DNA sequence: AAAA
DNA sequence: AAAAA
């Protein structure tokens, strides 16, 4: 048969190392993983602990300023599991500060995403289309993924996300090319 | 669009034979 | 042996030997042209198609 | 690889805020989540309150008369799930009235809605075609997503839900152009 | 993104009220739950009573005769869940009579179908080719969905279920022609 | 919308009447269920005892030797289920013997296939491309779908599974021809 | 209908034999489960045993270095299961290293991969791109898929598990052709 | 007499 | 008669 040459989420070709960090959900002071940065990224997490709360944790990137577009695609793959059920949701988030950010801003956008969640693990592959203009002048703009529970329970979850933007292209070998 | 490049492997022969196994052969 | 016979000069019919007697033999080259592809995976990218008459 | 730059139920680029309201299911008088706005629309729960009765609830949006067109395509993506099982299916709602209605009307039509459900979440990402056209000239159609249960489980729900009405198509920015 | 103009199970533009019924599995006499109807059809279910027999039960379309084809598409969506697990599994029947059939006769022909089963809810939008002339003349064809078990468990099932003929095609608004 | 008039596994126009059979699931000997027959073939059963032991069963079709071409597509469908959980798996299977066989040869290749298994469900619609030149002159090839399992539990089992050899392409009704 | 000539990881023409062994998950040095060798390979194993611990298990390919071209598209297709939950996910792997190796280097990159997984049973069907220049001089690189859990439950598995390298592309008999 |  | 017409 032919390959399928046509994918969502083009994944980073660089992965950061696997690390343990321990995290209590908020609503309104939504905690940051890492530290964003430019465009896409991808992490992978050997035990992270979530207290228990009301609100969500979020990953996020930094979008990129240049190649003037208001419209740009932005693409997610996670496959977060665990030991027990913690009861959450996820969904695409935008927001925007005039400094560095370590949390979630009160104020968001949420988009939706459609994946499975059988137990307590969850997997995706989605894509949406998401305006990349500030509406504040100043201001940078970042888009991540967010998991987010109106109860959560007490325990520790493992997986890796990947975020990316696409500003530009991948090209592949085509053997028929 | 492509003759005289894929056409053949090799150009006229105008000189000597230079093959020989003992008979016609196609 | 109808080589051997013809390095004397001579000749032998196609009925001495038992041989089939050619009428006619053609010889030409096949060649044809190109289809682009127009779709998002194989733009770029060409099939050739061979087609002759004869 | 290439980016697939074709997807299902584009989404608004804003969002309601987070909201929490108790609701009764109903079979002849359904209640409506939010008040209807014209177009495309996304909301999110953090506690959607769900008592013990028979029937459905939606979310509303109502229909563009301009462009003048019988058939046209609605989109719904929704990630809705709890703590408990609550025994409840999703399906698309079709119905109009001559004034802004705050639930639905007894006489209406579903259309099949093709998602995932494991034990309380249910995820979806279809569309579908819908006649646009009022059956009585002087009323305003409406559609939306319901969710059915014989007999519902008193519980708590969260989750997001959007719903888009294809009358415009939005672009992207395609690096290969 | 640009939409997906192209799906599979065209759905009705009308439906049939919501009933309640009970029935009786059975192996060379499975019911049918409503009379037959020209072509397309979809219906949808409060209370479906199921005792405990072996067999199955269907809903039937009777096939259009004109246009004539001999191989057709027929396409198939539904959502059926319940309070509990029922062990049953769908597949496509075709059978054919000489007058309006009240049940399935004991002979039929079964197409694979493939959806998703969790626990006890069901959910296909699945479509396949079926011959449409009748193997013995004066006799019409009628094509739908059967629900099989080897084992029914008594209880209660609610869901909607739509069945479609492609014997034309719908068409809809595409903003950019 | 419009219709997706392309599919995989398109279906024999008909199947075979569900039989009941008793076996024993085997490592080097692994049984056959029914007689194997030209290309394509369907079959349904109401009770499939399987007894507790090591190894696999299978279906098996016989490959058609003429239009002589080594690589074909060979395509699965089968939804199988029951009332407990038996705690196996399947994949392709390719084999060929000297006469028609009863059971499997004990040397044979497996080829993935990506399906859904929820706790004791198998539903799949995936396809592959197996070679069909035989390796040993004088013998015919034999593809077909096993059920493999390190340790089998005693059960019965229910479901349909059909197999097509992609020799030849079948046309359907398309109104806008 | 018509068949669907396209697909994502075309599978090998041969398989090897089903074998049992057992292993111990590593963080820093995590085994691998056969000799690597050139591009694609499929295995089956009748009975894998995992001992409590943490880190992973890996199967690896190596990378053909000719035809020379950084970006290539390397796929997948796997459906491991088991009797118990052993609490694990999946995700690609890629590392090199100047000899043969038995095990996994501590520095690696993971590449996202979507999947589906119910409660112990993992099947997936997906691909990704991936770079295939080595980054130090000398050095052969390598890919495959990797087991990871934060806390492994002492168990067997069964399942298959197969990857390809897309250096060339395979034809298949196309009736229509 | 050979480029038989 | 393999060697652009």
């Amino acid at each position: 048969m032919f390959q399928e040459f046509v994918s969502k989420h083009n994944s980073p070709f660089t992965s950061l190392p696997m690390v343990s960090k321990s995290v209590t959900p908020s609503v309104t002071a939504a905690p940051i993983l890492s530290t964003p940065r430019n465009q896409q990224v991808t992490e992978s997490f050997l035990d992270l602990t979530i207290a228990t709360a009301a609100g969500g944790i979020a990953s996020i990137i930094s979008v990129d300023p240049s190649a003037k577009a208001d419209n740009q695609v932005f693409s997610v793959c996670a496959h977060l599991t665990g030991a027990a059920d913690l009861k959450y949701w996820a969904a695409l988030v935008r927001f925007e500060s005039a400094t560095v950010p370590t949390t979630v801003t009160p104020t968001f956008d949420l988009f939706p995403i459609a994946g499975t969640y059988s137990n307590g693990t969850y997997i995706v592959k989605d894509c949406a289309t998401i305006k990349t203009f500030p509406n504040v002048a100043g201001n940078t703009v970042y888009v991540g993924l967010m998991l987010f529970s109106n109860s959560w329970v007490a325990g520790k979850l493992t997986g890796i996300i990947s975020i990316n933007q696409v500003r530009t292209e991948i090209t592949t070998l085509q053997p028929l090319k | 669009m492509a003759k005289s490049y894929r056409r053949g492997s090799s150009g006229k022969k105008k000189g000597s034979r230079l093959w020989y196994v003992g008979g016609s052969q196609f | 042996y109808r080589d051997v016979i013809s390095s004397f000069g001579g000749k032998t019919s196609y009925d001495a030997d038992n041989r089939p007697l050619l009428l006619m033999r053609s010889n030409f080259w096949a060649s044809g042209y190109d289809v682009d592809g127009t779709d998002q995976t194989s733009l770029g990218q060409f099939s050739g198609r061979v087609q002759q008459t004869f």
